[PDB]
């Protein structure tokens, strides 16, 4: 009892229904098991981390520091209760000023306190070879305000309260830090540099301009992909891209006042008068990635409040 | 036909053979090749 | 209860495919 | 097709069928192997877990 | 016959070289092994 | 397609064979040699471990 | 027959020289031989 | 199609016969030569390690 | 005739001169050599 | 043909043969050429090193 | 003929004005003479 006798009778189209059964079974089976596996091999995406201290950067393996400074350190305190000599972080206790030491100083660092002093005296600044890295340290606080008081306070607190700290730029490294590595060099010339020469609330301004031409769109667009590499959320992130003179997103401003910032870095602290002498930071230029590291708050950025308040945002 | 089905189906093999192995590869999971 | 009922369902369709299979491969 | 049974007859060619042997037999050494695969990354590492 | 023996013969050896590089250019990205340097 | 075996004629030419006898040693004599390789890399580097 | 000898020619050739190409391009960018002052 | 085997004279012409003789001895010269030269590159520099 | 000598000669001198001005470039840029102040 | 010797007949012209000649002495020219350039440049800088 | 004469005066005549083109290029960007202003 059929309607179909060419498709239910006949061997031919009998097997077609065989085959189109089992191609649809194969193909679902298919589609099915390769997500299984793919969904119980695969890792979770690890958690997002949670440091008190910091926005994604952790110091916490804490091995880079030895026993014996952490024994002397913790000595020290229970002898000297407040710092002796301490030229900047005036207002903290040798207990508080131990523990951000710790925590961001060598966290950010991610080296023993030998890197810096005689873990017999802390406290001595000039008896040791590595005085030197010392003073370079307590320059580098100073700085630290420095971009703290003078360019994170006018961003906006709809940004965050993050405030510039040592890891913010050294993100575990002391020494050898390259900003526009390799990585970030994908489709910009190699040797491009962010440029820093201009005045930057209009340095790299170009619509409509009639006075410049592709030359200067080019190297607009090197700096304006720097800044989309730098904090991954790509080109709209700032900008309207039906106007891009607009000032629609509002981080269009932040990311100005951030220019202006790196280029008080390079002026002030790269080269100033000079990168070769007087000049802290071996002549290493900042950049937008040094800190950001493809997100729109750098890692190494500390909390709102977790810096000494001589180092905050507000002091 | 029955070509059709041999090459759909081998196609279809190979490309699952080489996705899994992908994915497996990737997850870091298992020991292969200092994973 | 849902690991339950999805395994109901698929054998509910097998069955359900062995038997009206059956009558068309009669 | 002489040598296809005459059930297969409507379907299979004479050469069709010699092809469909071999694709038969490597089917069913792949599942073979793929067994055994799947046995020793499994004693080599559950991924159920 | 379902396939011309020329075709197969593309097939498989065109298939067989593509596999050869991929696996060969995997294992040598993988840095797994210490060859050429590694 | 007289050298060819008779079970294999609907498929294979008489000059298909020859080839096709050739492929057949070319890969088993790629087999020997993958298997030696494999052998060789895994008493340098064990990949599974 | 199942190919013509001078498609096989030209295919081995080509798939021989390219192959040679790949080869020392692989090797002499590794730098794991002082070939070229590597 | 004289000058080929009666084994190979279903696939070589008579020219592509001695065109195949000398793709043959090519290959196996540049072969012994490819050997000569990996063993003095391992002799040197050894690749594996 | 497998191969027509016309295509054998323009295949292998045009092999010959890519091959030549490669291996040329390659060792002037190289810089192994100090030809060409290099 | 008649000045192609008859094992080369079946592939060369009689006009193609000279060019032939041609080519080969050529060749064997500029591989002389070659190795001496290699010999001076390799007592100049040896790039294997 | 294997060759028009033709065909082998064009290729010959265009490949030494594509060499000593290209020569002279490469000899006048490697600044190792001081012709031109180095
Ligand atoms: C390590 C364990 C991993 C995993 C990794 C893989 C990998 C890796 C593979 C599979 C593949 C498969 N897995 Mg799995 N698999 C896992 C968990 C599972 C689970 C389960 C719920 O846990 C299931 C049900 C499956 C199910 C399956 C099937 C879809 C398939 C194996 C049989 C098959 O149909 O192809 C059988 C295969 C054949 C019939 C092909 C035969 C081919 C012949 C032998 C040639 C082989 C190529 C040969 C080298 C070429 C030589 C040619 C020369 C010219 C001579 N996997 C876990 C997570 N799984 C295999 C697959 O093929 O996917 C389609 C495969 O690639
Ligand atoms: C890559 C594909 C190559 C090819 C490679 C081979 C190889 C290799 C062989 C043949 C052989 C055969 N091929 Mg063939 N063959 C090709 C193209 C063709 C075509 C085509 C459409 O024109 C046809 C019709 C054939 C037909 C045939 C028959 C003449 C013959 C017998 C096969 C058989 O009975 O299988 C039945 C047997 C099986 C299906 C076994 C299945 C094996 C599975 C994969 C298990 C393998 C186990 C493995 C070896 C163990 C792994 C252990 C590891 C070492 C750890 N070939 C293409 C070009 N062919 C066989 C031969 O002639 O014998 C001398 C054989 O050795
Ligand atoms: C070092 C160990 C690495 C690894 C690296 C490689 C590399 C590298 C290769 C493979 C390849 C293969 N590996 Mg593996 N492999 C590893 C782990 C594994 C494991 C396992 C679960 O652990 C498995 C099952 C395999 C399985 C395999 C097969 C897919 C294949 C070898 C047999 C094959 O079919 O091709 C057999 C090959 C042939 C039949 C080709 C024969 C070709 C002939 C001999 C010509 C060779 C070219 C010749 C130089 C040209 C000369 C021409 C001149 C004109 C004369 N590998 C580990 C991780 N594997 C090989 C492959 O070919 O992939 C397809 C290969 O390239
Ligand atoms: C790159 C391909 C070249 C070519 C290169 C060769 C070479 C080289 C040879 C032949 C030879 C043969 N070729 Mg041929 N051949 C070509 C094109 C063709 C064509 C074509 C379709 O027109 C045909 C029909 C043939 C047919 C043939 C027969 C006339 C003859 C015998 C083969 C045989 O029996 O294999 C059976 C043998 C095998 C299949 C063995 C398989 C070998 C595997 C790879 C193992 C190798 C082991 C390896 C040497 C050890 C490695 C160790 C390392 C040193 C560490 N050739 C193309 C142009 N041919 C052979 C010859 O004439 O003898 C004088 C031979 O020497
Ligand atoms: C230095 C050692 C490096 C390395 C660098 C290279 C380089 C470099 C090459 C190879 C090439 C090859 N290597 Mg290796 N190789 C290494 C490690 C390995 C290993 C191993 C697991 O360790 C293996 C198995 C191989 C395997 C191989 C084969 C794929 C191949 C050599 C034989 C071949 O088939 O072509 C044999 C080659 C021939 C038959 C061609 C003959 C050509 C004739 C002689 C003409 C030559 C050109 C001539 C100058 C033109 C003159 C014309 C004038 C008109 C007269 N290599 C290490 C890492 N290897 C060679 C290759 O050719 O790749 C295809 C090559 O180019
Ligand atoms: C300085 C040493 C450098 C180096 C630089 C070069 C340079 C440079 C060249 C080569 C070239 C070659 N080198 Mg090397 N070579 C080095 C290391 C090596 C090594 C080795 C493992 O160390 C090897 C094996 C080779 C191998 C080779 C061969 C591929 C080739 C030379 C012979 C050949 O086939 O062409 C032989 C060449 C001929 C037969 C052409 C004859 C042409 C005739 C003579 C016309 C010449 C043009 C003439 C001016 C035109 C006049 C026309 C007027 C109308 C009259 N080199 C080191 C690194 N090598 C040469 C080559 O040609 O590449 C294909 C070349 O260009
Ligand atoms: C300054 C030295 C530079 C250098 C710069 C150049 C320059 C520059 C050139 C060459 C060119 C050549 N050099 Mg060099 N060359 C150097 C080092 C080398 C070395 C060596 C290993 O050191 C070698 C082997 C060579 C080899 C060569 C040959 C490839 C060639 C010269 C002969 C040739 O074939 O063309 C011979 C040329 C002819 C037969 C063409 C004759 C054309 C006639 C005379 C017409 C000339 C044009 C005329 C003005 C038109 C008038 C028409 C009016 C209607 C009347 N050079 C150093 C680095 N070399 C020349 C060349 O032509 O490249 C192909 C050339 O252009
Ligand atoms: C945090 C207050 C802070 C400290 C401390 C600090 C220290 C420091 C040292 C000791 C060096 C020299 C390391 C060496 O071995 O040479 C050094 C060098 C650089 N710093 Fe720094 N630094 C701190 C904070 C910051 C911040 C916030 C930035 C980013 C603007 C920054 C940048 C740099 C750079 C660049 C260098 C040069 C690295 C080089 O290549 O040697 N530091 N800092
Ligand atoms: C996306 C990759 C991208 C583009 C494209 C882009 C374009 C662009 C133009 C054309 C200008 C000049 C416009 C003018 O006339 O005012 C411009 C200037 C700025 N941009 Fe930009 N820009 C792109 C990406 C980004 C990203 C991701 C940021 C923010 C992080 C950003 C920011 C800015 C800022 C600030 C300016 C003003 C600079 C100036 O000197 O006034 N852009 N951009
Ligand atoms: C990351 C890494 C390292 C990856 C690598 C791992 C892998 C996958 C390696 C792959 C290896 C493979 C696949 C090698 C393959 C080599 C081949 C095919 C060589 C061919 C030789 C062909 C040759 C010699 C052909 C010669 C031709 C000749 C002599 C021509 C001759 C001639 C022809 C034909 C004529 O008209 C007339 C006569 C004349 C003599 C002029
Ligand atoms: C990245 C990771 C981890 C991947 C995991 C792995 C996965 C996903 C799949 C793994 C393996 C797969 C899919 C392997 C596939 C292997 C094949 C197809 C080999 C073919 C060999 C074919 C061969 C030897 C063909 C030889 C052909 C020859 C000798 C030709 C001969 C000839 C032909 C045919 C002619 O006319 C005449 C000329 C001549 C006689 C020379």
């Amino acid at each position: 009892p059929t309607l179909f006798p060419e498709i239910t009778n006949t061997v031919r189209g009998r097997f077609y229904i065989v085959a189109g059964i089992i191609s649809v079974v194969m193909a679902v089976a298919s589609i099915a098991i390769f997500w299984w596996i793919f969904y119980t091999i695969t890792p979770a995406p690890a958690p997002p981390l949670q440091n008190p201290i910091y926005v994604n950067y952790t110091q916490e393996p804490t091995d880079y520091i030895s026993a014996e400074s952490l024994a002397a350190m913790n000595a020290y305190i229970q002898a000297n209760p407040q710092p002796q000599a301490v030229q900047v972080l005036k207002g903290m206790t040798t207990a508080q000023i131990s523990a951000y030491m710790v925590a961001q100083v060598s966290g950010g660092l991610k080296v023993d306190c030998s890197y810096c002093h005689n873990i017999a005296n802390f406290a001595q600044q000039d008896g040791y070879p590595n005085a030197a890295k010392k003073v370079t340290a307590r320059k580098m606080m100073l700085m630290s305000a420095d971009l703290n008081q003078n360019y994170t306070a006018k961003l906006p607190a709809s940004v965050g309260g993050y405030q510039i700290t040592c890891a913010t730029c050294h993100n575990g490294k002391a020494a050898g830090l390259e900003p526009y590595p390799i990585e970030i060099m994908n489709t910009l010339p190699n040797d491009w540099r962010l440029p820093l020469e201009l005045d930057y609330p209009g340095g790299l301004v170009v619509t409509g301009r009639k006075d410049v031409s592709n030359h200067e769109v080019e190297q607009n667009q090197f700096a304006m992909y720097h800044m989309n590499v730098s904090m991954g959320q790509g080109c709209t992130f700032c900008h309207n891209a039906r106007y891009f003179p607009s000032y629609e997103i509002a981080q269009k401003n932040h990311s100005i006042i951030m220019l202006q910032m790196t280029k008080h870095i390079q002026e002030t602290y790269v080269a100033p008068g000079g990168r070769i002498a007087d000049g802290i930071m071996a002549g290493k230029s900042p950049s937008c990635w040094l800190c950001h590291q493809g997100a729109n708050i750098p890692p190494g950025a500390a909390k709102p409040g977790q810096v000494p308040a001589v180092l905050s945002s507000t002091p | 036909e029955f070509r059709t089905s041999v090459v759909v189906s081998t196609l279809l093999g190979l490309v699952m053979a080489l996705l899994i192995h992908f994915v497996v590869l990737s997850s870091g999971a298992f020991n292969w090749l200092r994973a | 209860m849902a690991p339950f009922l999805m395994a109901f369902f698929t054998i509910v369709l097998i069955v359900a495919t062995l038997y009206f299979l059956s009558m068309i491969m009669s | 097709n002489d040598l296809v049974p005459d059930q297969w007859k409507p379907l299979f060619n004479n050469a069709q069928w010699l092809v469909h042997d071999i694709v038969v037999k490597t089917i069913y050494g792949g599942l073979i192997i793929a067994v055994i695969a799947h046995v020793l990354c499994w004693a080599w590492t559950p991924w159920i877990r």
